[PDB]
């Protein structure tokens, strides 16, 4: 069961590294605002651990309940891991990093949860350009 | 998603399907005067069964 929950942890260790590294000045000006708006969604992820933590004090938390509680974060944090690895895999800086995002914004058109996230990252990233 | 593609090629639009899905499967290679005659096969295999053949042949 713990292995089943570990991917969100693996999909977290690999976003925060992206937000710091691609926050250097060298990476254009759209690669900047991409990481900086991927910061509103690490706020969400920390607070859910915190409020869940205050629930565990009263002994009213179970491993099964946790596994059920963290489903949404298994997904939002995971979409941010593909976007990060794909910007890294093919060096993307400038107009290329504003195309890869317009590609994912179609790779989802029916989820209506994992689009609003991609479609916010795109409207945010394309204000400098 | 099926009815997503069918709200632009039914009003103003183009067939975007990286992987073939929407029934209209247009032919590239020909931008000449031969399209109101020959550029748009109705791929019969991807007409969803909730659409009769007679409805699927007005969208195209």
């Amino acid at each position: 069961l713990v292995h089943r929950i570990l991917p969100v942890a693996a999909s977290y260790s690999a976003v925060t590294r992206f937000i710091e590294e691609k926050s250097s000045f060298e990476y254009g000006q759209v690669n900047h605002a991409l990481a900086a708006a991927m910061r509103t969604l690490v706020k969400e992820h920390l607070i859910l651990v915190s409020q869940l933590e205050q629930l565990h004090r009263q002994g009213l938390l179970s491993l099964q309940k946790l596994w059920f509680y963290i489903q949404p974060a298994m997904r939002t944090m995971d979409i941010l891991a593909s976007l990060a690895t794909s910007v890294d895999k093919g060096e993307c800086l400038g107009g290329s990093t504003l195309s890869l995002l317009h590609d994912r914004s179609f790779s989802y058109t029916g989820d209506s949860q994992a689009q609003e996230l991609c479609l916010y990252l795109t409207k945010a990233a394309s204000a400098p350009y | 998603p099926v009815l997503s593609f069918l709200y632009r090629w039914i009003y103003d639009g183009e067939l975007e399907d990286t992987y073939h899905e929407f029934f209209v499967a247009s032919d590239p290679t020909v931008k000449t005067d031969r399209l109101w005659h020959d550029k748009y096969t109705l791929r019969k295999s991807m007409i969803p069964s909730f659409m009769t053949m007679d409805q699927s042949r007005k969208v195209l």
